[PDB]
RNA sequence: GUGGGAGAGGGUGGUGGAAUUCCCGGAGUAGCGGUGAAAUGCGCAGAUACCGGGAGGAACGCCGAUGGCGAAGGCAGCCACCUGGUCCACCCGUGACGCUGAGGCGCGAAAGCGUGGGGAGCAAACCGGAUUAGAUACCCGGGUAGUCCACGCCCUAAACGAUGCGCGCUAGGUCUCUGGGUCUCCUGGGGGCCGAAGCUAACGCGUUAAGCGCGCCGCCUGGGGAGUACGGCCGCAAGGC
């Protein structure tokens, strides 16, 4: 066990889960969670709701490690990554700020057909 | 709208050739790395253009971004 | 390039009297030299294609210029055709 | 000949030696080259955008110089031969234009 | 001719950062992925998510436009070189040297062919999972050619403004890109919109003509049979005229 105690929190947003991995400050894991994580198996996972118990289970994970105060990550636009945002914004855990860091490229590779009419 | 300020308005004279100044340049650019719309810059289609050029050299030259992570949110 | 210099070179070369900028024998003579340069370099380049239409072009206009030349005074043709080395 | 500039960021991790080093083989590539220096800003260690291998800073050399411009791309290449050298920008110089004036 | 201008016009070499994938390492645990819902798939040989390092290929976010350049096809990170066109000012030179253009010659998106390479992502075909009455499809997981480079072929197209080229003539208004000027504005070259006169079957066009004229080329002659058959020419072939 480390117990840490200042961190970092990415909140991983698709259309389908949503992920939360609390890191220490090199960025290292050390609890995470999920729609899948908690008991949500299908499109469910995707839910704003479930990903508000995947954060706050992150949370308390990270509780254990006796964390205290963490600076947010926030990757992909997806639903319910506010809702994560929310749920860790009061989880008892301090939330000393967000940043949104969601990759684009500059064009370099084709999506698939479904992400097309665009590149 | 965009009508809170025209960064063009904030500085007088200066060199739109110049890409190794950095103080001046990141005036250009948003919150992130992006290169401001002309509604934002209050320049013309070749003050701009050129801007564009200039920027981009700094960037490579490693004294712009590229990109930037998004503050708050 | 061809420098401002290399220009006027060819331009008091060819003059048909002191100042003449524009006699057929003066344009024909740059016309020339544009045309050597733009082989030489699709010499190499073989692939750049839009340059070449220029210089079909180009000849195009070389031997509108002498035929009427040679329409109008075809000693000072074939003095002229001498002297460049054309015909090819 | 043409005129030019050549923008130079190097290690800033550089020692003295090795840094009047890579500024004399500079000089030395510059003169094989036939590069005439007009003049020189020596700005120094400044703060980069983004991390240059794996440096967060680096060192920065300007000079504009007089030189055969067929010449001009063999120049940059050797100015990058050296391991020291992180950034080779050469441009053709332009006279400077202006906003608000 | 001289002095200037803007430009993803072309070619060669270089180079930059973002992302994807893969490899290496750390930390970390039971799921990830995906959908309408799912399943196949992936993960305890430790995936996903996270940090660090590395390899490689392809394309260039913002700027970016209602924009620009090009004969067209088409052209977009940045840098240098090599190079085509074009516009403006001066009104300096030549003195009708002009226009068009059957044939010829060249260029010609994608796909496709040949010989080498390359191969990250995508992805015909194919292999699967679903959906369905069936589903040789739509959706999901894979995936080969191919997509990329060189060289040589192919010569097509809703190759579109479905509008051949040149010159003269016929209200304006408005926005815009780019020159020049005595720079409220004027003037020249492009790109748009609305509209005089006029045209048009109509829709619409209208100094960017689809108006008024002259010159030259191409083409049409009811729908189908048919872009077929036959012949010829070209092509390695596919196939093209
Ligand atoms: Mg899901
Ligand atoms: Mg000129
Ligand atoms: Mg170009
Ligand atoms: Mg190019
Ligand atoms: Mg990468
Ligand atoms: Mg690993
Ligand atoms: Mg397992
Ligand atoms: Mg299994
Ligand atoms: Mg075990
Ligand atoms: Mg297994
Ligand atoms: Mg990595
Ligand atoms: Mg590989
Ligand atoms: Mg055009
Ligand atoms: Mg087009
Ligand atoms: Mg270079
Ligand atoms: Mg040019
Ligand atoms: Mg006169
Ligand atoms: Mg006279
Ligand atoms: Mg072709
Ligand atoms: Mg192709
Ligand atoms: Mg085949
Ligand atoms: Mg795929
Ligand atoms: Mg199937
Ligand atoms: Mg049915
Ligand atoms: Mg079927
Ligand atoms: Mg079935
Ligand atoms: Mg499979
Ligand atoms: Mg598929
Ligand atoms: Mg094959
Ligand atoms: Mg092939
Ligand atoms: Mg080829
Ligand atoms: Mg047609
Ligand atoms: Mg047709
Ligand atoms: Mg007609
Ligand atoms: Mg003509
Ligand atoms: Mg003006
Ligand atoms: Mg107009
Ligand atoms: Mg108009
Ligand atoms: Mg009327
Ligand atoms: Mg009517
Ligand atoms: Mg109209
Ligand atoms: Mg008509
Ligand atoms: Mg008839
Ligand atoms: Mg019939
Ligand atoms: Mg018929
Ligand atoms: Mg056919
Ligand atoms: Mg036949
Ligand atoms: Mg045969
Ligand atoms: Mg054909
Ligand atoms: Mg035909």
């Amino acid at each position: 066990k480390r117990q840490v105690a200042s961190g970092r929190a990415y909140i991983h947003a698709s259309y389908n889960n949503t992920i939360v991995t609390i890191t220490d400050p090199d960025g290292n894991p050390i609890t995470w969670s999920s729609g899948g994580v908690i008991g949500y198996k299908g499109s469910r996972k995707g839910t704003p709701y479930a990903a508000q118990l995947a954060a706050l289970d992150a949370a308390k994970k990270a509780m254990a490690y006796g964390m205290q105060s963490v600076d947010v990550i926030v990757r992909g636009t997806g639903a319910g990554r506010e809702q994560a945002i929310r749920a860790l914004q009061a989880s008892g855990l301090q939330v000393k700020s967000i940043v949104d860091d969601t990759p684009v490229p500059h064009n370099g590779c084709r999506p698939k057909k479904k992400f097309r009419k665009a590149s | 709208p965009s009508r809170k300020a025209k960064v063009k308005a904030t500085l007088g004279e200066f060199d739109l050739r110049d890409y190794r100044n950095v103080e001046v340049l990141k005036r250009f650019l948003s919150e992130t790395g992006k290169i401001l719309p002309r509604r934002r810059t209050g320049l013309s289609a070749k003050e701009q253009r050129i801007l564009a050029k200039t920027i981009k050299r700094a960037r490579i030259l490693g004294l712009l971004p590229f990109t930037e992570k998004l503050v708050r949110k | 390039p061809i420098t401002k210099e290399e220009k006027q070179k060819v331009i008091q070369e060819f003059a048909r009297f002191p100042g003449d900028t524009g006699s057929t024998e003066v344009q024909v003579a740059l016309l020339t030299l544009r045309i050597n340069r733009l082989s030489e370099h699709l010499k190499v380049h073989k692939k750049d294609h839009h340059s070449h239409r220029g210089l079909l072009m180009m000849v195009g206009q070389r031997r509108r210029l002498l035929r009427y030349l040679q329409r109008e005074d075809p000693e000072r043709y074939r003095a002229l055709i001498e002297k460049l080395g054309i015909r090819g | 000949m043409r005129r030019y500039e050549v923008n130079i960021v190097l290690n800033p991790n550089l020692d003295q030696s090795q840094l009047a080093l890579e500024k004399e083989i500079i000089q030395r590539a510059l003169e094989n080259y036939g590069a005439r220096v007009e003049k020189v800003e020596e700005l120094g260690l400044r703060r980069l955008a983004y991390p240059i291998a794996k440096d967060p800073q680096g060192y920065f050399l300007w000079y504009q110089v007089e030189m055969p411009e067929d010449r001009v791309n063999d120049l940059a290449r050797e100015l990058r031969i050296r391991d020291n050298v992180r950034r080779v920008m050469v441009v053709k110089s332009q006279e400077p234009f202006l906003a608000n004036a």
